[PDB]
RNA sequence: GCUAAAACUAUGUGCCGAAGCUGCGGAUGUAUACUUUGUAUACGUGGUAGGGGAGCGUUCUGUAAGCCGAUGAAGGUGUGU
RNA sequence: GUGAGGGGAGUGAAAUAGAUCCUGAAACCGCAUGCAUACAAGCAGUGGGAGCACCUUCGUGGUGUGACUGCGUACCUUUUG
């Protein structure tokens, strides 16, 4: 048993706030994925969530290149016959930019009830400002 | 010469259901299933018996790899640099300290940059 | 030092019996027979029976007092059962089962 | 303090006055066994690791006995092809007690 | 149409999971002081202070 | 999800990666050496039809007019080994 | 209910030896205690592993339970499969 598991009673979740301005989707996402699941810490466990929370602003100020901001569809299906619904990055990066940043975390997060209690330490605001202010997030570069 | 089979068969079919309990439903009441039941799980133990290595090895390389990380190099550098240095502390060691010893793990990884360089 | 009493042999399925046992279990002696009298279930007057011994076991044969009493076990267990045949079509026959029940009440203070 | 010791093909972390069990070994018990290939040391501030091993540091142990492990059970099975094995384990170990480290 | 495995216990069980009975509304009446069914006649035929037999 | 790529061509250094190989401990078949013994050495030990070898347990007969048993037999139900 | 069925008293070495009466296994069905369980998708286990209750020589212990996690599509027969 000389080797040891991180105790979640012990765990220390930390807040750090993240700007997207200019920045590119999925390379953003990536690093936010490995914050959330805690890959970063000497502590690192399977099946212990050891992460951090991470605040997002400027979120609709999110970049993609090439022709993506006008080809890359989003769908999603009612389950009733014929009822399979589109968009496109830029309605949808006007619309609602959480669900932008929720997608493309969540399809790098694993796929469980661990997963997702790791994807509710993101939080997403389209403007500048943030609610989170008491708990003192610390800017972080990414 | 007549043999009856009772005291034999019930010793039997109780040592493999006392081998069951704990399980689900049938499982763990029922003489037919809970027999297949027990080969399954032998056969599942010995084929975990063998991920379990891959499974430690690979805990503890992520844990070097977020050390080395914290102290300014990959994980793949760190153990080249270790290796020229001639260092031959195993992985499960070099977790272990990663883990309970910052110190010491920010040492070695002086040690295996200078051999780097 | 619980007053058991013990009815062996009711004909009735436990399944049925059991409804009212777990209508009445754990409850004052008083409140149970008022909710026995004014039930409308035939196992209701069997378990009746069965609560009025015990209490008059208890008071009888333990010397003790009905107002602190409360029915502190039951439990019914199903009996042995009797094998009938019933006719149907085309000259088929099937198997009848007539279940019975045994309930057992235990009074404490 | 605490030193590392490499003994049956395997590396341990130690302490003064800790138990740990290793692979069987030949020495009698209550005997008292020396490892002079040390491979780190850590006392406080003061770490040293060595190269292949460090120079003078010394882990003494005693022997406390040997014994055996839980049974594990092996089991083989090809299905639909009439074939079964079953065979018993209990490996061997030697339990050590440090007793000094030195560096 | 008919099954095509047998039901397992705690299914079975789930599914008789509303089967409790409930009990009746009793209260006393004030004319005798006897406990009675709420809004009906006692057994000895006394009811808001009438007695229907002799 | 990816665009001076996380794509393609060429090149270098490192690393991951199997029940493959090495390390530690244990079992076993064959053949050698010690020219007794059971101790070392070398090789080997996936497997259907099928062939060869070695055992566990159950009822009954002799050994038994012996040995265990109401200070508790067989049988049933747990625990440890 | 002058029923059936029980409780006390008494007999007996023994009354869950009380008359479908030696022992009383399994399937199946009750009651009580401890842990888990109402945001999460599959042969129900297996390798890890937090918390809780009890016993504790309080130990790197023992007995129950198992949040979270990697792997994982029953058995026999017949077949190229």
């Amino acid at each position: 048993m000389k080797t040891l598991s991180a105790k979640p009673a012990e765990v220390q979740h930390d807040w750090f706030v993240v700007d997207a301005t200019g920045k590119t989707l999925g390379r953003l996402a990536t690093e936010i994925a490995r914050r959330l699941r805690g890959k970063h810490k000497t502590s690192y466990t399977p099946h212990v969530d050891t992460g951090d929370y991470i605040i997002v602003i400027n979120a609709e100020q999110v970049q993609v290149t090439g022709n993506k901001a006008l080809d890359k569809k989003y769908y999603r299906h009612t389950e009733f016959p014929g009822g399979l619904k589109e968009t496109n990055f830029e309605k949808l990066v006007a619309h609602k930019p959480e669900e932008i940043f929720e997608r493309a975390v969540k399809g790098m997060l694993p796929k469980g009830p661990l997963g997702y209690a790791m994807i509710k330490k993101m939080k997403v605001y389209a403007g500048s400002e943030h609610p989170h202010a008491a708990q003192q997030p610390q800017v972080l570069d990414i | 010469a007549r043999v009856k089979r009772g005291v034999v068969a019930h010793r039997r079919h109780k040592k493999i259901l006392a081998r069951a309990k704990g399980y689900y439903g049938a499982r763990s009441r029922v003489y037919r299933v809970a027999f297949q039941a027990v080969i399954k799980a032998g056969q599942y133990a010995y084929r975990d018996r063998r991920q379990k290595k891959r499974q430690f090895r690979a805990l503890w390389i992520a844990r070097i790899n977020a050390g080395a990380r914290q102290n300014g190099l990959s994980y793949s550098r760190m153990i080249d640099g270790l290796k020229k240095a001639q260092v031959i502390i195993d992985r499960r060691v070099l977790a272990d300290i990663a883990m309970h010893d910052a110190v010491a793990f920010a040492a070695l990884a002086e040690k295996a940059k200078g051999a780097l360089a | 030092m619980e007053v058991t009493a013990k009815l062996r042999g009711a004909a009735i399925s436990a399944q049925k019996a059991r409804l009212v046992a777990d209508l009445i279990r754990g409850k004052s002696v008083a409140h149970a027979l008022n909710i026995l009298n004014f039930s409308n279930k035939k196992a209701a007057v069997l378990v009746k029976k069965a609560l009025e011994s015990a209490i008059a076991n208890a008071e009888h044969n333990n010397s003790l007092d009905v107002d602190d009493l409360k029915v502190s076990t039951i439990y019914v267990d199903e009996g042995m059962s009797l094998k009938r045949i019933m006719p149907r079509a085309k000259g088929r026959a099937d198997r009848i089962t007539k279940r019975t029940c045994h309930i057992t009440v235990k009074v404490g203070v | 303090m605490y030193a590392v010791i490499q003994s049956g093909g395997k590396q341990h972390r130690v302490v003064e006055g800790e138990t740990l069990k290793v692979e069987l070994l030949k020495a009698e018990s209550g005997a008292t066994i020396t490892f002079d290939d040390v491979l780190m040391v850590v006392n406080g501030d003061n770490i040293q690791i060595g190269a292949p091993v460090v120079a003078g540091a010394k882990v003494t142990a005693e022997v406390i006995g040997h014994g055996r492990h839980d049974k594990i059970r092996i089991i083989k099975m090809r299905r639909r092809k009439h074939y079964r094995k079953q065979q018993g384990h209990r490996q061997w170990f030697t339990e050590l007690k440090i007793t000094g480290i030195s560096g | 149409a008919v099954q095509q495995n047998r039901k397992s216990r705690s299914r079975r069980d789930m599914r008789r999971s509303h089967d409790a009975l409930t009990e009746n509304a009793l209260t006393v009446d004030q004319a005798t002081g006897e406990t009675h069914r709420r809004h009906h006649v006692t057994k000895d035929g006394f009811y808001r202070g009438r007695q229907l037999f002799a």
